[PDB]
């Protein structure tokens, strides 16, 4: 989100309803899934980020 | 005013993770260098996880107040009811899987229809 | 004036099940001893089996239609949400399992939520 | 459908909706639930009847 707002790429939150005439998706919402995808942060669980398969890749066992 | 307000819905075995998803909010807020000038604020809602119904309308609820992303910490029996919701509303949805009663993690097997794009990413590894 | 109403719910590989369907409601119609003065009437739906949010959002619309019972001819996948939404509704649920490809049936382990009525009657053996 | 009119139980069909602020369920549900549960035909597949499982038991192999 910080990276939306930093490049100049925000588009607002919209109130959508399910299951009705003219049901819509949000249009933000590809955007917002693209940065979220490339983003990587160092956490408790080691690295945090996603492969292509929109699956994170990183694990360890003992 | 919050214009970053994110949606979390959990099965009610996952107590310590709303407490967790809270705290996280809590040390983010603080943080002066991410989001210099913007509060996260959140909707969460627990639901029977063994319900796909019922996740799917307390989740489309979220929707309705207005979210950038939904995350999910939740078993796979709604797993495939959330992210196919997701996919249809174009919400970003962090799933990250539930076992039941700390067995070993197997797969969810879905195989969610793959025509549409998938609008949910896998938190936990494979 | 058609005052019974039935829906019906049917996966893109049952084709089939939507002739046999739509035959046995002409015969019944032509049966004077059963429904002497009522003709029935349906709405039929075809979903995507392995989109359960999907089967549960048409499901919904057939219940806004009005109907008496809902039909299901339908794999495992999004069995459980049509069960659920059915029970939340309180609308017959008639299911029909469907097996993947011809494989042999195994049990759907369900495992749907027992704190409320179930309106779904499995219309296939164990 | 006919055992519940000849009984004199008709109860009328209703438009539902759901996920809306006032979702409600079909009032003569519970009684056509009952009534369809134990019904019992012979058909196609022999007969076609209901445990109070909710579930069909009739089955044979060859």
């Amino acid at each position: 989100f910080h990276k939306k707002l930093q490049d100049r790429k925000w588009h607002s939150m919209a109130s959508l309803s399910c299951i009705r005439k003219n049901s819509k998706p949000w249009q933000g919402g590809r955007s917002m899934l693209e940065t979220i995808k490339k983003g990587g942060v160092n956490g408790l669980t080691g690295d945090l980020e996603f492969g292509e398969n929109g699956g994170n890749p990183n694990v360890h066992f003992e | 005013d919050s214009i970053i307000h994110i949606g979390a819905i959990f099965d009610e075995s996952a107590k310590k993770d709303d407490e967790v998803f809270r705290t996280a909010v809590g040390d983010l807020n603080q943080n002066e260098e991410i989001l210099q000038t913007e509060k996260i604020t959140f909707s969460v809602t627990f639901v029977d996880g063994n319900n796909p119904f019922q996740a799917v309308q307390e989740a489309c609820e979220l929707m309705n107040q207005g979210i950038l992303a939904l995350v999910s910490s939740i078993g796979c029996t709604s797993a495939g009811s959330l992210q196919s919701l997701a996919d249809a509303m174009h919400i970003p949805h962090l799933f990250i899987q539930r076992s039941t009663a700390g067995t070993p993690r197997s797969g969810c097997g879905l195989t969610r229809s793959n025509r549409n794009d998938d609008y949910t990413l896998s938190v936990r590894p494979p």
